[PDB]
C-alpha cells in the first residue's frame, strides 16, 4: 500500500523540539510526488539525495521526525550546525542524509494568552547527540552548590516555554519542522 | 472552561430503568462519553460517542445526546449497577477533557443486614511494646449507618476511640473499623471491654477479657 | 538596530520617569533593561520586558510589548540617577539600546568664571595653554568663545566637563586655548567670553600679556 | 494483554517535585493518544494532561496549567508526567487512559473514548514524615475461626496486605485504614478460615509498605 | 560571595593581540552562558562573545574572526583570545554571566583595554597659577602632554579635597592627553596655606608635585 506520510504532515498537534516525535515507516510505497509538488512549505532542504529523484531509490527504513521550533531557529535543522536547538535539542549529524522541511504553523500553534504545548530545552551540561532525545526535567545545576531538585537561584528548570503570540513575528512564530532520514 | 452538569444522586428500584442526564452548553455538538467505577475500582468505559458500546458491556446501557442534555439510559437495573458514572467530553475551545460531576446511582430496595462484630484483645508483641489497641471490625451490614461505642467493664469510653467511615463493599454492603488505644495497665485493670455496634436501633456487642 | 529615546532626560527626586525602547518589529516581550552608573558595572533591573529582578525596589516598573516597550519608575530616588540601556533577549545580534542619561534637575546657577594665562615655565617650552574655567553651573549647556585681540578663535580649543556633582548637581567646564610662544607673543587681549542661561549678558574674563 | 503498569507516586513534600510514569504493553503505543487523570480519595475525576501519539502536548488543567509537563517515548512504551511546585490539592490518585479516536489519533477518526485504565498510583503531598507501619498479629481465639494481623501507625497511604504469598484469597477482608488524631493511618485484614484447620495450614500475612520500604511476613498462629 | 575578576587590560598597539581572564566563584563557568561585553569610553554596551554551556561560542560582526572565546574548566576561568587589534577595540571589557535568555545577572568590575600606536610619555605639570578670583581664590594645575591615560591628580598630598574639579581629559592634535585639575580656596589663605598638586602617570613611572603660587 501507500505511506502514511499524510499522518505526519497534516497531524493534529507537533511535539515539542525537546521530546521530538520519531515515526518509523516501512514496508510501503512512498509517492515522493505529493511532497515537493507542493507549493506550501517554506523551507525543503536535502542533503545527499535529490528530491525529484527518489521515487526511483529504495531504502530500507525511513524514519519522520516532527517538532516546533521558532521560525529563527529553523536554520539550525542541518549538518554542522550551533544553537539552543541544534546542541541541545534537536542534533542532525554532519553525515545527513535525507530531507528538511518546514511551514509556517502561526495559525494553528500560536495562542492569544500563550500556547504551553510547545517546550524546548534551555539549559544542559553537553551538546546532544546526532539523533539523541533528551526529554528528562532534572533541575540545572549552574552554581557551586547542589540544587537536590529545588529551583531558587543558580537552579534553573532546564526547559522553557515558547509561548506563541500571533502578534509575534516571522521569526518568533512557530513552524512545524518534519525531518526525513533515509539509510 | 467547559463545565459538565451530572445530578448528584439518582435511585431506581430494581427491575425499572435509570436515567443520568449530563448537561452543558450545545453538549448535542459534541461526542459524549460515559464511565462506570465501582468502589476501590479503576473506572471503566460503557458507553462511547453519545450511543456506542463497547464489547462486553450488556445491551442494557444505552445513551442519548440531543440539544443541551445527554443522558445514560440504563434498562432492567440489577444491584450490581449501583456504582458511580462520570460523563465526558472534549472542550475543543480551551483544550481540555472535561469530566462531570459524577452520579451515585443507589439501587434501593436492598435487604436490611444486621452487622458481623469481630473484636481481637491486644496482642502479646504489642502488650510486649508498651501499647494495647482494640481492634473491633464490622462488615456486611447495611445501610452504611453505625454507631459504634466502648465499654470499659459496664462503663462507656470516649477517649482513644478512631472509627473509619463506613464504605461500600463489592456486594454492595458497608464495612467499617473501629480502634480503641489503651495502655498496657488500662487493658489488664478493667474485667473486660465491650465493642458495641449499633444498626438500626438493633445493638451487636462482643466482649474480650485478658489472657 | 534598537532606537532608544530620549537620550538625556532631566528629573527631580520622586518624579515618576518613562523611558522608551522601540524595535525596528516585533520581539514579544524579549526586553531586559539595565541601570549604570559612571564607573560602575550595568545591574540588571527587569528582565523578560516585566518581570522585576529580585532585590530591586518596587520603583521601577517595566512593560510594553510588540514594537514598543516602556521602563517606569514610579518614584525617583537619588541613588536612581544613572544611564540606562535596554537590551534585546533571545537573538543571535544581542543589541543593545543607545542609553538614557538621567539627570537631576535644581535651580539653575551662573558658573564662576576664571581665566589663567600660560604660565612662565610653559613659555620656555615655545607652546602657551590659555585656560577658562567656568565653575559649578547648571544646565550643563554652556557656550565658551575665544577671542584675542576681539578675535573670535576656532580650531585650536578644546574643552572638557565634569560630571554632575555628587552634592550639588553642578558642572565644571575646562577650555584650553592653545597656541605657542610667538603667537601668543604677538597679540595683547585674551579674553574668553561664556554664555549661559544662568547670566543675564555674555560675561568675559580677560587678561593682558606682560602685565601683572 | 493490554495493561498500564503506573509507579513514581508515593510521599512528596510541598513545593518539591515527582515524576510519574505510565508503563504500556500489548499494542502499538505509538498509535494511541495518553492521558493522565487524577482523583482526591471520595472527589471525583479530573483530567490532568494527555500527549497525543506524535508526542503533542493537548492543553493542561487550569490548576495544573504551568507546572506540569507531559511527555512520551514511542520507543520505551511509555508516558511521563513532570510534577513542579506540587500544593496539598494535588493529592490524588493519578490514572493513566488510552483513548481510541482521532483528533490526537494516528488518523481521522472520530471519538472512542478513554478505553483501558490503570490501577493508579497515588501521589501524597504533606510535609509530614514518612513511618513505616508495626504489625501485630491478631489470634484467634476459641465451626470457622478468625484471625488477622494489625498494620498500626503507618504514613502515608497505601499497604497491601496478602495472605500466604496470595495463595489465600477466599474468606480474606481487608478493612480500610483509620486516619487517628496523630495523623497517622493504621489497617487491619481478617481471614475466616475453619476451626479444625489451624495445626494444619499456617497463615501468614503479607504487609508491604513501599513509601518506607518495609515488607513485614508476620506468622500468625493460636496464643497459649 | 559571587564575584566576577577580570583581568589582563593593557595598552597594545594596533594589530597586536592580547588575552584577558575572568576567574569566578560562586557560578560554575563551564555549566552557564558566558558571555564578554565591552562599552567604549563614553559609549553605550556592546556585546562582543558568548559561550554556551554546551561548549558553543557566538561573536558579534565587529569582532568575528579576531575575537576568541574558550573557557578553563579546572580554574573555572574564562577567557577572551583577541588579535590583530584595531583602534576602535578600545573599551573596558566585562565578563558577564548570561541566564539563558539573554539577561546578564552577574558582572564583573572590568579591565580596560586601550589600543593606540602612540608611545609612552610623562605629562608636564604647568601651574595654573591664582590671580584676581572674586570672592574666593581659585588655582590649578595644568597636566599636559602625555600618553595614554590615566592621570591621578591629588592636593596637598590628599589634605586638600573640598572644591578640587579634576576634569577628563581631552586627546590633542598630537595625540596626547591633556587634562586640569582646579580648587577653589579662600582668598585669605592664599599668602599663608601652600598648594601642591600631586600628579601621577603609572605608565611613565612619572611622579610630580608642583607648588602653585600666586604671581607677582
Ligand atoms: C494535507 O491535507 C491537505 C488537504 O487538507 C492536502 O491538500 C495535502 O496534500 C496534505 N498533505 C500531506 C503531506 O498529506
Ligand atoms: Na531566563
Amino acid at each position: 500500500n501507500l505511506c502514511p506520510f499524510g499522518e505526519v504532515f497534516n497531524a493534529t498537534r507537533f511535539a515539542s523540539v525537546y521530546a521530538w516525535n520519531r515515526k518509523r515507516i516501512s514496508n510501503c510505497v512512498a509517492d515522493y510526488s505529493v511532497l515537493y509538488n507542493s507549493a506550501s512549505f517554506s523551507t525543503f532542504k536535502c542533503y545527499g539525495v535529490s528530491p525529484t529523484k527518489l521515487n526511483d531509490l529504495c531504502f530500507t527504513n525511513v524514519y519522520a521526525d516532527s517538532f516546533v521550533i521558532r521560525g529563527d531557529e529553523v536554520r539550525q535543522i542541518a549538518p554542522g550546525q550551533t544553537g539552543k536547538i541544534a546542541d541541545y535539542n534537536y542534533k542532525l549529524p554532519d553525515d545527513f542524509t535525507g530531507c528538511v522541511i518546514a511551514w509556517n504553523s502561526n495559525n494553528l500553534d500560536s495562542k492569544v494568552g500563550g500556547n504551553y504545548n510547545y517546550l524546548y530545552r534551555l539549559f544542559r551540561k553537553s551538546n546532544l547527540k546526532p539523533f539523541e532525545r533528551d526529554i528528562s526535567t532534572e533541575i540545572y545545576q549552574a552554581g557551586s552548590t547542589p540544587c537536590n531538585g529545588v529551583e531558587g537561584f543558580n537552579c534553573y528548570f532546564p526547559l522553557q516555554s515558547y509561548g506563541f503570540q500571533p502578534t509575534n513575528g516571522v521569526g518568533y512564530q512557530p513552524y512545524r519542522v518534519v525531518v526525513l532520514s533515509f539509510e | 472552561s467547559y463545565e459538565l452538569t451530572q445530578p448528584p444522586s439518582v435511585s431506581v428500584a430494581p427491575g425499572q430503568t435509570a436515567r443520568i442526564t449530563c448537561g452543558g452548553n450545545t453538549i448535542g455538538s459534541k461526542s459524549v462519553h460515559w464511565y462506570q467505577q465501582r468502589p476501590g475500582q479503576a473506572p471503566v468505559l460503557v458507553v462511547y460517542d453519545d450511543s456506542d458500546r463497547p464489547s462486553g458491556i450488556p445491551e442494557r446501557f444505552s445513551g442519548s445526546n440531543s440539544g443541551n442534555t445527554a443522558t445514560l439510559t440504563i434498562s432492567r437495573v440489577e444491584a450490581g449497577d449501583e456504582a458511580d458514572y462520570y460523563c465526558q467530553v472534549w472542550d475543543s475551545s480551551s483544550d481540555r477533557v472535561v469530566f462531570g460531576g459524577g452520579t451515585k446511582l443507589t439501587v434501593l430496595g436492598q435487604p436490611k443486614a444486621a452487622p458481623t462484630v469481630t473484636l481481637f484483645p491486644p496482642s502479646s508483641e504489642e502488650l510486649q511494646a508498651n501499647k494495647a489497641t482494640l481492634v473491633c471490625l464490622i462488615s456486611d451490614f447495611y445501610p452504611g449507618a453505625v454507631t459504634v461505642a466502648w465499654k470499659a467493664d459496664s462503663s462507656p469510653v470516649k477517649a482513644g476511640v478512631e472509627t473509619t467511615t463506613p464504605s461500600k463493599q463489592s456486594n454492595n454492603k458497608y464495612a467499617a473499623s473501629s480502634y480503641l488505644s489503651l495502655t498496657p495497665e488500662q487493658w489488664k485493670s478493667h474485667r473486660s471491654y465491650s465493642c458495641q455496634v449499633t444498626h438500626e436501633g438493633s445493638t451487636v456487642e462482643k466482649t474480650v477479657a485478658p489472657t | 538596530v534598537m532606537t532608544q529615546s530620549p537620550s538625556f532626560l532631566s528629573a527631580s527626586v520622586g518624579d515618576r520617569v518613562t523611558i522608551t525602547c522601540r524595535a525596528s518589529q516585533g520581539i514579544s516581550s524579549y526586553l531586559a533593561w539595565y541601570q549604570q552608573k559612571p564607573g560602575k558595572a550595568p545591574k540588571l533591573l527587569i528582565q523578560a520586558a516585566s518581570t522585576l529582578q529580585s532585590g530591586v525596589p518596587s520603583r521601577f516598573s517595566g512593560s510594553g510589548s510588540g514594537t514598543e516597550f516602556t521602563l517606569t519608575i514610579s518614584s525617583l530616588q537619588p541613588e536612581d540617577f544613572a544611564t540606562y540601556y535596554c537590551q534585546q533577549l533571545n537573538s543571535y545580534r544581542y543589541t543593545f539600546g543607545q542609553g538614557t542619561k538621567v539627570e537631576i534637575k535644581r535651580t539653575v546657577a551662573a558658573p564662576s568664571v576664571f581665566i589663567f594665562p600660560p604660565s612662565d615655565e610653559q613659555l620656555k617650552s615655545g607652546t602657551a595653554s590659555v585656560v577658562c574655567l567656568l565653575n559649578n553651573f547648571y544646565p550643563r549647556e554652556a557656550k565658551v568663545q575665544w577671542k584675542v585681540d576681539n578675535a573670535l578663535q576656532s580650531g585650536n580649543s578644546q574643552e572638557s566637563v565634569t560630571e554632575q556633582d555628587s552634592k550639588d548637581s553642578t558642572y565644571s567646564l575646562s577650555s584650553t586655548l592653545t597656541l605657542s610662544k610667538a603667537d601668543y607673543e604677538k597679540h595683547k587681549v585674551y579674553a574668553c567670553e561664556v554664555t549661559h542661561q544662568g547670566l543675564s549678558s555674555p560675561v568675559t574674563k580677560s587678561f593682558n600679556r606682560g602685565e601683572c | 494483554q493490554v495493561q498500564l503498569v503506573e509507579s513514581g507516586g508515593g510521599l512528596v513534600q510541598p513545593g518539591r517535585s515527582l515524576r510519574l510514569s505510565c508503563a504500556a504493553s500489548g499494542f502499538t503505543f505509538d498509535d494511541y493518544a495518553m492521558h493522565w487523570v487524577r482523583q482526591p480519595p471520595g472527589k471525583g475525576l479530573e483530567w490532568v494532561s494527555g500527549v497525543s501519539w506524535n508526542s503533542g502536548t493537548i492543553g493542561y488543567a487550569d490548576s495544573v496549567k504551568g507546572r506540569f509537563i507531559i511527555s512520551r517515548d514511542n520507543a520505551k512504551n511509555s508516558l511521563y508526567l513532570q510534577m513542579n511546585s506540587l500544593k496539598a490539592e494535588d493529592t490524588a490518585l493519578y490514572y493513566c487512559a488510552r483513548e481510541v479516536g482521532g483528533t490526537f489519533g494516528v488518523l481521522i477518526s472520530r471519538e472512542g473514548g478513554l478505553d483501558y485504565w490503570g490501577q493508579g498510583t497515588l501521589v501524597t503531598v504533606s510535609s509530614a514524615s514518612t513511618k513505616g507501619p508495626s504489625v501485630f498479629p491478631l489470634a484467634p481465639s476459641s465451626g470457622t475461626a478468625a484471625l488477622g494481623c494489625l498494620v498500626k501507625d503507618y504514613f502515608p497511604e497505601p499497604v497491601t496486605v496478602s495472605w500466604n504469598s496470595g495463595a489465600l484469597t477466599s474468606g480474606v477482608h481487608t478493612f480500610p485504614a483509620v486516619l487517628q488524631s496523630s495523623g497517622l493511618y493504621s489497617l487491619s485484614s481478617v481471614v475466616t478460615v475453619p476451626s479444625s484447620s489451624l495445626g494444619t495450614q499456617t497463615y501468614i500475612c503479607n504487609v508491604n509498605h513501599k513509601p518506607s520500604n518495609t515488607k513485614v511476613d508476620k506468622k500468625v498462629e493460636p496464643k497459649s
